[PDB]
């Protein structure tokens, strides 16, 4: 069963 | 002016970062949990986990080339979440979702935690 | 049961890019005409056939910095990095045939057929 | 700015 998530996945490295 | 937006560009290129991945290329860091190697590129592991992040971005561990994870860490559960990690898919079992999300705090991966909790 | 993060590379690929503007991790200075360029080689191997060949020979492999042929432009091969490290490819009127030549040495022929559709 | 989107593969594959 595949589900797709759209949500950001990982933590934002800041600049 | 143009501007092109390659929209697979980025799952190509963590394709074959997966690729570099499986013929061991440039991989700099290997993660042992309890009896098993993971290697891997360290700035993989930086983009995905704050764990990671917090250790390469420290300048007296920046070098670590061998990473001895905490022994209570399951293996299979760290090994799916660094298939995720190079593939955008998180594959999970009923058997071992509880020990995918307990890898996945102690990691610092936020959103696959979230995920996890909505498999119970 | 998978579950697919749709943005999740996306995702990877800006981490790297903020790794490479804080040079995090960064191996090797690509050096176009006294221009310089740090980068990860791992990314540039994942984008260009020509990379791939240099940090993979073993009389190159383990340098640090690497010199481009001297025709090349740096401001050329600088849109290509930014391609490589966002996805996003900035073309002009008075640059499209240089990044055009630049993708050409770099053996990054998808990016040549784009550019040719602007020509 | 114009901008397109190219949906296509955009580099080369690295073999297995
Ligand atoms: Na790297
Ligand atoms: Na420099």
């Amino acid at each position: 069963t595949t589900i797709k998530e759209m949500g950001r996945s990982i933590h934002e490295i800041p600049r | 002016d143009s501007q092109i937006q390659f929209t697979r560009h980025a799952s190509d290129v963590l394709l074959n970062l997966n690729r570099l991945r499986s013929r061991d290329i440039l991989t700099d860091v290997v993660i042992v949990v309890s009896r098993e190697q993971f290697r891997a590129h360290k700035t993989v592991l930086m983009a995905c986990s704050g764990l990671f992040y917090s250790i390469f971005t420290d300048q007296l561990k920046r070098n670590l080339s061998v990473i001895n994870l905490d022994p209570e860490i399951n293996p299979e559960g760290f090994n799916i979440l660094l298939d995720f990690m190079y593939t955008s898919r998180l594959n999970l079992r009923e058997g071992n979702i509880m020990a995918v999300m307990a890898t996945a705090m102690y990691l610092q991966m936020e959103h696959v935690v979230d995920t996890c909790r909505k498999f119970i």
